[PDB]
């Protein structure tokens, strides 16, 4: 049943990270559960693109021979992979203001700090740039030398949480 | 440490010179070898006054010997 | 699986060449990929109007005897095919403001030219009649013999836009 | 020659290709064979306005000829 009919996943082009990354994930989860031949999946491409996003499909039909190539155009059309200080001023800007949990602050840090190129910072380092951004109802009583990956803050941060 | 290095940024008076070496003054005291050239010319390019950004840019840098004669060449001209 | 019975596709007759386009290609493209045998379109076409597109089949059902007749009928009935004037001086009305990127507006421009009689004009030309409507900020960089095709043209002004 | 060079720096309305043919020609009066082409570009390269020098700089342009082109690029606009 790989005829990429019946799928109520869509996309029109509105110009953000997110918005794309999801949709290409959710593209090739489908397509590595229900089951295609890795060609069927180019000639049914059309029956999910609306709006801005099918009169670019009738422009640019003509330079898409594999379907790894259809998924770059997009990415690359799409999202213009923003360089790195920007992503390290952006990320230096916000402060953690009151009535904001730790969950929700530790999400969007872990998914601003994966668009630098891979391979030039691992755990901890990332950590020690975190550890400064945090309140000081939190940063009194979890002090260092005491966690090392974010599961350990996260369930600290949770218990101090919910205690009182 | 980091949290000092992005508090005040570059005023609109003080030559490049001074900020150079002032920044580069406080950058040695991170534990040795977690940084080299490249990624630290990456951290001080965010924080330059708009005189010096709208010129020079990210393209030719090719570390921090060049951005200092660049910045002296566009200081001697007035503005 | 061929018996029109399920898709989420719809028209109501919004009087516009862009969702007359839409909805035909997505038509052609659902036939080509669930298997029809070209005889059962017709007799399942009368589930995908709605409103004011029921009453006009009502009325002009008498005058279809096969698929090519219905789907020109529908392209013929609800788009007028707009003469060669028009679309110059629509064309060149116009101009690209601040706040808008390259990829948008070449994607307009493409869409736009597109609606004249084929084989008059080719690609050199094309780049030629689009490059005047570009604004100052790009233009100061993007200076003639350095581009041949609409390739190297968005990609020299993506640099040029996440560059600075 | 060298006091009459140096005086009356090109005013803003002057465009660069009329400035250039004069001072190349009036720098031909001096004895034969005692200037490369180096050092004369270097000489000219300091009467010119703000307006064309914050673009181009010495180390990019190489011969006579070059100056011409960038000038009449930024020019242009």
């Amino acid at each position: 049943k790989g005829n990429f009919s019946a799928c109520t996943h869509s996309f029109g082009g509105t110009r953000d990270h997110d918005v794309v990354e999801e949709f290409i994930g959710n593209i090739e989860t489908y397509k590595d559960v229900e089951g295609i031949s890795d060609e069927n999946a180019l000639k049914g491409i059309s029956l999910l693109f609306y709006g801005m996003a099918s009169t670019w499909w009738q422009g640019v039909r003509k330079e898409a021979t594999t379907w790894k190539e259809a998924i770059a155009l997009i990415r690359e059309h799409f999202s213009p992979t923003k360089p790195a200080y920007q992503i390290y001023m952006e990320f230096f800007q916000n402060k953690q203001d009151d009535h904001d949990p730790i969950d929700t602050f530790v999400i969007q840090k872990r998914a601003l700090l994966a668009q630098l190129p891979s391979g030039r910072h691992d755990e901890e380092t990332e950590l020690d740039l975190l550890f400064g951004l945090l309140n000081i109802k939190y940063r009194k009583h979890i002090s260092r030398h005491s966690v090392h990956t974010f599961k350990d803050l996260l369930e600290q941060g949770r218990i101090i949480e919910h205690n009182n | 440490i980091y949290m000092e290095f992005f508090q005040n940024k570059q005023d609109d008076h003080d030559p490049i010179d001074t900020f150079v070496i002032q920044k580069r003054a406080l950058l040695a005291q991170l534990p040795s070898g977690r940084h080299d050239e490249e990624t630290e010319l990456d951290l001080l390019f965010g924080l330059l006054n708009i005189k010096y950004r709208k010129h020079i840019s990210r393209h030719s840098v090719h570390t921090f010997k060049d951005l200092l004669e660049q910045g002296r060449i566009i200081e001697h001209n007035n503005q």
